[PDB]
């Protein structure tokens, strides 16, 4: 109804009381086109604090039940108040767990140097120029063949282990939205026994 | 005119910083950390700031901070933030006397039902942590606009501007709701002994600065600390700078002789205070902060069993640390809570600050949080 | 009792029953020389398996109580049976904790470029002659100077955090003795918040 | 002549490898997964090896391994090794029927009061894990010397050499202390239902391969699984390859008709067996192994709530996984133990092996370890 729809709603998305109402109006009073609005809108708030400083936070970890794989992860926020919040906590636990399974190589894309990306990017067009279509066609062929690569090696671009429907970055952005503090993944560590 | 310490906690993007500035400019037109100051008709205020749970908690121990009350800044447009739970949590921990609320950015919300709601949220949230969520005053306004107005008219006053009147509603709420500190000299007597000697024919005499309470002659007192038993006698004279005094009060560098007290029966470290007031103990709980290596603290960490020095006023007694479950090792810079046991009994009370050292070098410092044995 | 002697000596050092008798025999029926003999002797055993391959084990970890420091450590043994043993478990927990505090740079010495230290040594002999010290005098200091250095950056050479009296390596050797499987520290990981 | 599987567990430097060798050469002179074989007068044996705990579980699940009993090898000179606890632990887990002990390297210990001690240690250790530590046999000898002699005289026999006789002491111990495993046809009847159909005039008939037991006509039987209640009737005829069979036994592909059973009262997936032998359930505990991505298993891991297909013989049933405390996520290759709840009741029994799949694609495989409901 009124604050009852908004309530039950924000209650779930943990967002801005006014931003909630705004979205219900903004997209008729139906939850589905609202929560999805909120999600979509949240993505923006994220990019706004994207360059804010964050040296607070904690060290997340995940130790597989069989002790054969362990992961360390530095998750920074702005204030230690946030760091202590159940949401930060869980996000961290969940990120560590994800890494354990997905085994990313980098945190973000920019983390990748040129000479490196290139020594690779060409091995891409090398085999494309063969199986038919020459360079021009194979240059745009190796345009989406990279997107896949990043979804594999880059933590942020990886499909979240508890919902292959959303990319890691998104999971993060979502958090940032409900908190209001820039959240960054400083670095991670992963050991797999005999590997 | 009374003085009080107040601090601001809450999300920064909610304007707690802006609100602080508005409070200064607003009272300026009525009354001629890196803290700021401002005063109403009733009292004088100094503003504390809580950016870190730890950061602050640290200082609350090193005697620095001492919030007599605090203001919670939440944007009415967003409503509470998840961390809001953590903000309040801190207050409960350090035990802030009372809290007052200010729903900022109220100008950015059309429907006034939401406001009632937002407030509903907060109110309950505090209830969850023992605070009188219902009894607490909740002011609605806009720090920004209130400030912009003071910028245009530095002399603006009560009743003139709409947003400034809301800031006042707040200043008022503080004066009221907020209990005013309980003065010192009003508290039971107590003085830490520094030196002790005699003045032939006069008796045994002990010097020291009174910490709290008052004291004349003929007053009955107790000598707590170090000794196997708490001896008690009566004052036989008072004297400041060696020139008889009517009454000695908190903050007075004095000296006192006692009846039925040998020279060997009292010494530095010991303490004398209102009988029955405080008792001697050996086992207690406390919140501490270990100095980082740079601050000259330890070079490495330590575990349960550590046996150092705890400077309690004038003394420096020995005791053993007992790291609690969950805490396995402690390193320089850490904030902790562990139990302790000392070799000799000492006059202990919750709130009592102290220091730790390894051969004169201070390595840590904490405060007592609970008495055990 | 003669019995009670070994029976309780073995019980402490957890070593080869017969080896216990031997030591007591070999060193007059008094502990000090005995236990010290067992100790002295266990080191040798250890040295006997140093090259034995060991791809089993677990990932040990330590997360400070305040979550500002976390450590990962790969500890290998030969059989997974051992890996599961309470002692391996503890050794690993303890090693993790140690690293958290001592912050070593390397696991072992060889882990370091021999000429880098070789350079650093003459770098030590330099400042000695530089300060009015004769060559032969300054040669000595370099050892105690380098030795000190290794005791700082190298995990194995570090004085164990729960007993500054014994070096980490020793703690390890001691375990190997009681177990009978080469035990190695493959690698470690340490994150200190904002550091 | 009966066949049995035995395995060796213990520290390698204690000679389990050597002992194995010694057993083959020693019996050789009387009887005219890497395994070796040897046979006594009574039975025939095959040797298993337990190098890994985790690894053994996987094979135990993938039906490979199947120890009817096991030999524990400890050096009398060293006495037990800390891992010995772990060795035993595995046995309990997989549930080895009985255990026999061999105290090797006994020639390397002077005092015999020492041996008695070592043995008392071990005996207790097994008691700690339900094993009859006192009832169990403990042989003292030297695998090495025993082997050296066999090398010298491959034809050596009982009574001739001292150390060999000890090996026999052991072979005998095995023969006695390990009962022989009930044959499949000797176990209670059971047959998983594949197809069904009515044969006008006769009644409803059901096909399948007998898993165990035998069954002639007039034999009373039960129909367990899927249905809300276990129905019970009697066999009215048996037939293999459509040509009457007096009796059908384990491993036979047959067809059976029952009395008072409508064509709709029975169907594939169900199972019929000796009345009271097994019951239907939906919630149980199980030890599983998830196929690695390379073996075709999942690509990622999963958590509690996972809802796959569980295949029990001929069936395919849906159920939800409940990861226990301590287990938060499961990845390909893992060995785990979790509880499971299915949509329909099924004839379940401890030990019952099964498989898991995501659309015909086998992703895991386990065996039931405990029935809950």
């Amino acid at each position: 109804s009124q604050m009852e729809l908004i309530k039950k709603l924000r209650e779930a998305t943990g967002a801005g009381m006014m931003d909630v109402k705004r979205a219900l109006e903004d997209a008729g009073w139906d939850e589905e086109k609202a929560v999805q609005l909120l999600r979509e809108r949240g993505a923006m708030k994220a990019a706004k604090k994207a360059d804010r400083e964050a040296r607070e936070g904690i060290i997340g970890h995940y130790i597989h039940h069989n002790q054969r794989v362990g992961v360390l992860v530095e998750l920074n926020c702005e204030t230690d108040f946030v760091a202590r919040n159940e949401l930060f906590q869980n996000l961290a636990k969940d990120l560590a767990m994800h890494i354990a399974m997905m085994n990313p190589r980098y945190v973000s894309a920019e983390e990748i140097p040129a000479e490196e990306l290139e020594k690779e990017r060409q091995i891409y067009i090398q085999a494309a120029l063969n199986e038919g279509k020459p360079q021009q066609i194979a240059e745009k062929i190796a345009e989406g063949r990279l997107k896949k690569y990043l979804e594999e090696v880059v933590l942020l671009e990886q499909p979240f282990v508890k919902d292959d429907k959303v990319k890691v970055k998104e999971l993060i952005q979502q958090a940032i939205a409900k908190i209001g503090e820039n959240i960054v993944v400083r670095r991670f560590c992963r050991f797999e026994l005999g590997a | 005119k009374p003085h009080v310490n107040v601090g601001t906690i809450g999300h920064v993007d909610h304007g707690k910083t802006t609100l602080t500035a508005a409070l200064t400019y607003v009272t300026a037109a009525e009354n001629p950390t890196a803290h700021v100051e401002y005063e109403t008709a009733k009292r004088h205020y100094s503003h504390v700031d809580c950016p870190g749970h730890a950061d602050y908690i640290k200082n609350m121990i090193t005697g620095a901070a001492q919030m007599d009350g605090a203001i919670l800044v939440v944007s009415a447009a967003d409503g509470p933030m998840p961390q809001t739970r953590e903000h309040i949590l801190l207050a409960r921990q350090v035990g802030v006397p009372y809290i007052v609320v200010f729903m900022n950015k109220v100008d950015m919300v059309d429907d006034p039902e939401l406001l009632d709601l937002v407030e509903m949220e907060v109110r309950d949230l505090l209830n969850q942590y023992e605070f009188p969520g219902d009894e607490v005053p909740v002011i609605r306004g806009s720090a920004l606009l209130a400030l912009e107005q003071m910028h245009r008219n530095p002399k603006t006053r009560r009743g003139e501007n709409e947003w400034v009147d809301k800031i006042w509603e707040l200043l008022d709420a503080i004066d009221e709701y907020i209990p005013t500190p309980v003065r010192d000299v009003d508290k039971p007597f107590l003085m830490p002994v520094e030196d002790v000697f005699t003045i032939t024919g006069r008796g045994t005499v002990a010097t020291g600065r009174i910490e709290r309470g008052k004291v004349k002659v003929g007053d009955e007192v107790e000598i707590v600390g170090l000794a196997p038993e708490t001896r008690r006698t009566v004052v036989t004279g008072v004297e400041m700078h060696r020139k008889t005094l009517q009454e000695g009060i908190a903050g007075d560098n004095v000296g006192v002789l006692l009846r039925g007290v040998s020279r060997e029966e009292v010494e530095r470290g010991q303490v004398l205070a209102k009988p029955g007031s405080i008792t001697p103990h050996t086992k207690f709980e406390a919140s501490v902060y270990v100095l980082k290596k740079e601050e000259g603290g330890r070079h490495t960490g330590f575990f349960s069993g550590y046996r150092p020095q705890f400077y309690f006023r004038t003394t420096d007694v020995t005791g053993v640390v007992q790291l609690p479950p969950g805490v396995e090792m402690v390193m320089p810079g850490d904030n902790v809570t562990f139990t302790v046991e000392l070799i000799k009994p000492v006059a202990l009370e919750e709130g009592l600050r102290f220091a730790i050292r390894e051969g004169g070098r201070t390595v840590g410092a904490g405060v007592v949080t609970k008495i055990l044995e």
